[PDB]
RNA sequence: GAUGGGGAAGCUCCGUUUCAAAGGCCUGACAGGCCACCAUCGAAAGGGAAUCCGGUUAAGAUUCCGGAACCUGG
RNA sequence: UUGACAUUGUGAAGAGACAUAGUUUCUUUACUUAUUCAAUGAAGCGGAGCUGGAAUUCAUUUUCCACGUUCUAGCAUUCAAGGUCCCAUUCGGGGCUGAUCCGGGUUGAAGACAUUGUCAGGUGG
């Protein structure tokens, strides 16, 4: 009744390829397929330029004019999936494949609602758990 | 009829953090994912977490507490505890 | 790095909260280990006769390690290695019709209290070993004495769960070893010599003396300053 | 005691009062049930954790609401204060002192009394005080009293004229009234 | 065995060694509860020839009482404090 | 007035937070971290969440009926 | 109300009796482990160390002191900011310092007397 139901749908990952990625694909399907990902990244590039004015703006002004679903994790962001047009031919052993499986399905795990996202992250200690020496080391004379 | 103690009832009985979870379950996370995986079951979200969690929107889980109820009468559990004493 | 500034605080003496420091010197430990803790103090300080601390002077790493390394041969047969032994000698006894005796002889130690101190005063050992940790000591303390009496090589060990490791229990407080294949007769012959070579001269010089003379710091530091001024 | 606010005590001997001193403040001085002399509702931060901690002293006389006590050991000589007496000369008028250091105080509590420290043994530290009783004694230094006398001298002077305010007196502490 | 030089060691209760022990476990017995559990004797032989056989079900408690007589002070208390204990 | 604990030959007693390992969480990868009490009982006249009217019966109503508001928790 | 037994420990001398040497009679202090008293959410006990300062040095410091707070009815809490080095970028994870190092005696009083268990004098509705 509750075990029974479908988990809920976090940023939402596609089962079905572009089929732009498609060993020769048609040259449309290819053009358009880069113009995305072109159009993601030049958004990110251009926010990051817009840091970047940011920062230089503010290291001026320090020095101009006086003075007297949960866990803080999405998905994991995608990564590109492409091959560029020079490296594209017929004579499959050509073929070298691209993208991380393990990062994709990852994705999908995320993505499907039935794992949080999170870190794998390595150890961590708060206070130094004091080294001192025995008493009978201490004592031996 | 003795005032009811807000914080008690519907959201805040039904949904439970991991953290609560295990401590009723008393094992470990790890086999508190194996079981949730094998029996599967996932987190949720609710549509008010700060009266769920007594102010807090402290970002967080929650498992529908009636899957516990299920999960404490499950035959594996025994047998991960018995690897705990075989190791 | 601009924006972001050091405060420092001042815990002071009385301006400010104090943060949280080690007071594992400080805590209401509970019962049982404030009297543990205490015990091994008082059996300190406390001017402890010569019958004991005959105790308390004992072997060294690579002495202790080449004597379990020697005693870890001959165990005793767990009863895994008894079961087969039985399961093989009722076909043999069936078939052979030996006196159940085709079954090799074993070389093993011997390892309860009663059998030990019953094997001494026969003079059936070589080397027995004794642990120092049983604070039912009245069960141990008569057993350097009498071996020395019986002329028997004893040596006290240190740790009896040590001891219990080559016999397949928790706790033994004796080993002995009265009968060895030939192939270590040189090796426990020796073992004799370093033995005896740390304790026959020792012997003067445990008796002579009582132990847990000692005081704590405080008490130390008050007497060594007391010795400075004067 | 149904209405008796709090013993009349001290603070106890701290690191802050053993190696230094402490800002603590009076809030209101109130009237106590049934005692010659008033108290005072006196507040200090507790140094390991972050509250204000309340503490219930005896009213000294001369001490008014929005004042300050600086106290411990390393505090000015100054009225309403406290002190182990090792620091101050002889002369120094105390009151609500200790007899052992950290009892928080059986000595000279009661309203407008007060004793008179006349002597000092440094080494081997002790302090000598007068009693009110006017009995000599000899007392360790780190054991504290408070400065000034006990607010309310002259409580005795007045007469009653009537049954019925001794009654109303002691209806208070116990019922040791009537007496035969 | 070691019964009789246990025996004949016991019997010994004004040695040095002894009154060390016995001011040992005074004030360790002291210090736990008044009636309690330990889960091996002090006295192995003298517990073995009584009736104890150290195996599953066999028990001992160890316990205390003061000492003197029968306050109500010179009534004797015909109870033996063994008996009592 | 329990329990801890200690006495008492003992029925049961002294004591009520104290010579106690008393209890529960909060994230977060079985490990770290914070908090500090102490039971419980005792007021139909003390504190305290919130309701009025009219009608009605052989007999009751701030209780039912007709109408009209309020409190708490979801 | 006084005395005796044990609880009841370790010490250094003096006077001694004994086999240079251990066994016990007292007089002296001197101590802590027993026990006793009290308090604290059992938080800062004791020692050493830095920094500076008197200190008068009879060489070098013999030493001894201080070692973050005072006109004022306020406020200080989310492992603390900062510095420093790794990490794997990232939203920040970790170490050392900031906040000295070591012991364990929770902190003092008291200590072989107290006291507790048991006995014997004077007094005594």
């Amino acid at each position: 009744s509750t075990l029974d139901i479908e988990p809920i749908a976090v940023k939402e990952f596609t089962e079905i390829p572009h089929a732009g990625k498609s060993y020769n694909p048609n040259n449309k399907a290819w053009s358009e397929l880069i113009n995305k990902e072109y159009k993601e990244e030049k958004a990110r590039e251009d926010e990051r330029i817009a840091l970047e004015k940011y920062k230089e703006r503010i290291r001026h002004l320090m020095e101009t004019l006086d003075d007297n679903l949960g866990t803080k994790y999405s998905v994991i962001d995608e990564r590109l999936e492409i091959k560029f047009s020079d490296e594209l031919s017929d004579s499959l052993r050509k073929l070298k494949p691209e993208g991380n499986l393990l990062y994709d399905t990852v994705r999908k795990l995320q993505s499907s609602g039935k794992v949080e996202t999170r870190v794998p992250v390595r150890k961590g200690r708060k206070y130094k758990q004091k080294i001192t020496e025995k008493w009978t080391h201490k004592d031996f004379k | 009829m003795r005032i009811k103690k807000k914080n008690t009832r519907g959201n805040a009985r039904n949904f439970i953090t991991r953290s609560q979870a295990v401590r009723k379950l008393q094992v470990s996370l790890a086999d508190f994912r194996r079981l949730c995986i094998f029996k599967g079951i996932y987190p949720r979200e609710p549509r008010n977490k700060k009266k769920a969690n007594k102010g807090s929107t402290a970002p967080t889980t929650f498992y529908y507490a009636k899957d516990i109820q299920y999960l404490m009468h499950e035959p594996v559990l025994a047998k991960f505890r018995e690897h705990k004493t075989f190791a | 790095n601009p924006l972001t500034h050091s405060t420092p605080k001042n815990f002071g003496i009385g301006q400010a909260v104090q943060p949280k420091r080690n007071l594992s010197r400080y805590v209401k430990w509970p019962e049982y280990v404030r009297v543990q803790r205490q015990k091994k103090i008082l059996s300190i300080r406390l001017k402890v006769p010569p019958t004991i601390a005959q105790f308390q002077y004992t072997l060294d790493r690579n002495t202790a390690a080449e004597t379990f390394k020697l005693f870890n041969k001959y165990r005793p047969e767990t009863a895994a290695e008894k079961k087969e032994r039985l399961t093989k000698e009722a076909a043999a006894v069936a078939e052979g019709k030996s006196k159940q005796d085709a079954s090799p002889k074993p070389y093993a130690v011997k390892y309860g209290l009663n059998h030990v101190v019953a094997l001494i005063e026969n003079k059936k050992a070589k080397l027995v070993l004794i642990a120092n940790d049983v604070d039912p000591i009245e069960l141990v303390v008569f057993l350097p004495a009498l071996c020395k009496k019986m002329g028997v090589p004893y040596a006290i060990v240190k740790g009896k769960a040590r001891l219990g490791t080559l016999v397949n229990q928790k706790t033994s407080a004796v080993a002995a070893l009265t009968e060895v294949r030939a192939e270590d007769e040189a090796a426990l012959a020796k073992l004799v010599s370093t033995i005896d070579a740390n304790f026959a001269d020792k012997y003067d010089e445990v008796k002579k003396h009582w132990g847990g003379g000692i005081l704590g710091n405080k008490a130390q530091a008050k007497m060594d300053k007391r010795a400075k001024n004067s | 005691t149904r209405l008796r606010q709090g013993a009349a005590k001290l603070r106890t001997l701290d690191y802050a009062e053993r190696h230094g001193y402490i800002r603590g403040i009076v809030k209101q001085i109130v009237h106590d049930s049934g005692r010659g002399a008033p108290l005072a509702k006196v507040v200090f931060r507790d140094p390991y954790k972050y509250r204000l901690r309340e503490e219930i002293f005896i009213a000294n006389e001369g001490v008014h609401t929005g004042q300050f006590i600086y106290a411990g050991k390393k505090a000015s000589l100054n009225v309403g204060n406290v002190l182990p007496l090792g620091s101050v000369p002889e002369g120094t008028i105390v009151s609500n002192v200790e007899e052992k250091p950290g009892d928080r105080g059986a000595l000279a509590r009661a309203s407008g009394n007060y004793v008179i420290i006349i002597g000092h043994n440094p080494d081997e530290n002790k302090t000598r005080v007068r009693l009110p009783s006017g009995a000599k004694k000899v007392i360790s230094s780190d054991a504290r009293g408070v400065i000034g006398v006990i607010a309310g001298g002259g409580r005795v002077d007045k007469p009653l004229l009537k049954a019925g305010r001794a009654f109303h007196k002691y209806r208070l502490k116990r019922n040791s009234w009537p007496k035969t | 065995g070691a019964y009789k030089y246990l025996e004949e060691l016991q019997r010994k209760k004004q040695s040095d060694v002894l009154r060390f022990l016995q001011r040992v476990r005074v004030w360790e017995y002291r210090q736990k509860n008044v009636i309690h559990r330990a889960a091996r004797p002090t006295r192995p032989d003298k517990a073995r020839r009584l009736g104890y056989k150290a195996k599953q079900g066999f028990v001992i408690y160890r316990v205390r009482v003061r000492r003197g007589n029968r306050k109500r002070n010179e009534l004797k208390y015909q109870r033996s404090l063994r008996a009592t204990a």
